[PDB]
This record gives structure tokens, C-alpha cells and sequence, in this order.
């Protein structure tokens, strides 16, 4: 529908408030990830059911994304039917899409308020295709409004809606024994190998490391973990 | 004295500071070295979030301590 939204801040306070407003109870809460070594990862509460990674969508990154897409289309990969994937068709909605991917793929572990708007979105879109889900989001006012409100929160001031954004959010989740990167800009989830309920954080961080070493001149990365509380 | 600030990517930024320096001052020093605006910075010491108004001494941050820097970026 051509709409443009504002980019969300990679901040647990912002994301946790967004989830609260969408009707999710707080026994799952995002937390910051301070580093990638065992000592810093040990500070992250367990279990962890999703990791949202903010990274730079630079020219170097796009070259890799293009290669990755062709490789997967030409060589194939496995993607279980259980995975909930939705496309991105709204500019700057990546934060909302990342949050939807994180909750949708862990829905049975969540505690929702009776009239939770996120629960409603997920129940109504459960059997829709990734494309239909994107169209549905384009018409789902409740999430559009909450995203807008959340976009104004944070340590930083929200930018103009027309300003260039070169940072993106993706979700890393564990579904049926594999680690999936869910990026609405891509044509499909990306299977990154095996993982488990207990090692999701560590395995997701190894993928984050890959993103970083591909763009050695960039420091603009942020990872938040959806942890039990 | 020197303290080290580590980013998520693992980069170590070395700063020359004083116990009396406020967190705000430390962030400004990080901006001068890395170009990262203070607003986008969230500093951590031993698992504790640091607030702009307090000083390194307040948090008992001594010589050669390592702080962790989280970036409040918008995606
Ligand atoms: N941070 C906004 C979502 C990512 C994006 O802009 O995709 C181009
Ligand atoms: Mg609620
Ligand atoms: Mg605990
Ligand atoms: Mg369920």
C-alpha cells in the first residue's frame, strides 16, 4: 500500500513496551547482549527463544545477500513447514516484522491477554502465505499505531520518515532443530544449520559473528535476546 | 588512567580517563575516538547499566577496567 513507518530503536525497554502494548504478558523479556564470548553470554537469562540482530545493510552486505539468494535457489535448503515467515512490504517496518517473527515462531510459549492484538494478528494470519501476511500487516491498524508510538521511544530521537535508513533487523529462532534467520526482505527464511532450545543464543551469535566479519569496518550491530523472566 | 571499552563486535577502544570522570564524559571521549553519538551509547560495567550523571569512582571503576558498550541504533 506504499506506506512508510519509522525505524525502531534496538532497545529492550522499547521492544518490551511494544510487546506489552500488543498484549503479551512479561514473562518473556528482551535483554541486551554485551558481547559474544561465554562470559558475557552467560549473563543473558535462559532460556532464550529468539535473538533480534540489528546490522548494517551496506553495499558489501547486499553483495553477499545477492549471492546467498542465488546459492539457495540454485542449491536448495531445508525449511520446515512449522516456520512462520512474513515478507516486508512496508518501508521501515523491519522492527515490527522482527518482533512478529520472534513471537510467531514461539507462540505456544507465550502468555497473551484475552484481547491481545498480536495474538489476534497471529491467529488470523496463521494459515496465510508470507505474501498474504505482508498484505495483512498493511491493513492492521493496531500494529501500525503501536509501532509508531514505540518508534518515538528510546534513548535517541526518532528521525524523519524520509531519512535514509541503512540498518535492518532480522530474527534468529530455533524451529524443529534448525536455526532460521527470518528477514522479510529475503524471499525465504535462511537455514543456518542445527541448533536446540538450549543452545539457541550461542548458535545465533555465531551467525551474528558472520555478519560482522563480512563488514570489518562496521561497528553498527546490536543483538537483543528474548529471554525468560 | 586507562580503561577499555568493548563493543559487541569485540573491538576494544582504549580511553584515558580519571576516576572523577562522569559517564557523560566517557561517552564524549568515545565519540571523539569512534564518532559514535553519546545518545546511541549505553555503557555497562560488570553487568550494571551506567548512568550519565555518576562517575567512574561512583561505580568503583578503577585503572584497566573494561566497560561494555551497547549501541542504541535504529533499524
Ligand atoms: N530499520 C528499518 C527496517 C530496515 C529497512 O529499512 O529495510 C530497508
Ligand atoms: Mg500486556
Ligand atoms: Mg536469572
Ligand atoms: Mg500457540
Amino acid at each position: 500500500e506504499g506506506q512508510r513507518w519509522l525505524p525502531l530503536e534496538a532497545n529492550p525497554e522499547v521492544t518490551n513496551q511494544f510487546l506489552k502494548q500488543l498484549g503479551l504478558h512479561p514473562n518473556w523479556q528482551f535483554v541486551d547482549v554485551y558481547g559474544m564470548d561465554p562470559e558475557l553470554l552467560s549473563m543473558v537469562p535462559r532460556p532464550v527463544c529468539a535473538v533480534l540482530l540489528l546490522f548494517p545493510i551496506t553495499e558489501k552486505y547486499e553483495v553477499f545477500r545477492t549471492e546467498e539468494e542465488e546459492k539457495i535457489k540454485s542449491q536448495g535448503q531445508d525449511v520446515t513447514s512449522s516456520v512462520y515467515f512474513m515478507k516486508q512490504t512496508i518501508s521501515n517496518a523491519c522492527g515490527t516484522i522482527g518482533l512478529i517473527h520472534a513471537i510467531a515462531n514461539n507462540k505456544d510459549k507465550m502468555h497473551f491477554e484475552s484481547g491481545s492484538t498480536l495474538k489476534k494478528f497471529l491467529e488470523e494470519s496463521v494459515s496465510m502465505s508470507p505474501e498474504e501476511r505482508a498484505r495483512y500487516l498493511e491493513n492492521y491498524d493496531a500494529i501500525r499505531v503501536t509501532h509508531e508510538t514505540s518508534a518515538h521511544e528510546g534513548q535517541t530521537e526518532a528521525p524523519s520518515i524520509d531519512e535514509k535508513v541503512d540498518l535492518h533487523f532480522i530474527a534468529l529462532v530455533h524451529v524443529d532443530g534448525h536455526l532460521y534467520e527470518l528477514d522479510g526482505r529475503k524471499p525465504f527464511p535462511i537455514n543456518h544449520g542445527e541448533t536446540s532450545d538450549e543452545t539457541l543464543l550461542e548458535d545465533a551469535i555465531e551467525v551474528c559473528k558472520k555478519f560482522m566479519e563480512r563488514d570489518p569496518d562496521e561497528l553498527r550491530f546490536n543483538a537483543i535476546a528474548l529471554s525468560a523472566a | 588512567m586507562q580503561i577499555f571499552v568493548k563493543t559487541l563486535t569485540g573491538k576494544t577502544i582504549t580511553l584515558e580517563v580519571e576516576p572523577s570522570d562522569t559517564i557523560e564524559n566517557v561517552k564524549a571521549k568515545i565519540q571523539d575516538k569512534e564518532g559514535i553519538p553519546p545518545d546511541q551509547q549505553r555503557l555497562i560495567f560488570a553487568g550494571k547499566q551506567l548512568e550519565d550523571g555518576r562517575t567512574l569512582s561512583d561505580y568503583n571503576i578503577q585503572k584497566e577496567s573494561t566497560l561494555h558498550l551497547v549501541l542504541r541504533l535504529r533499524g
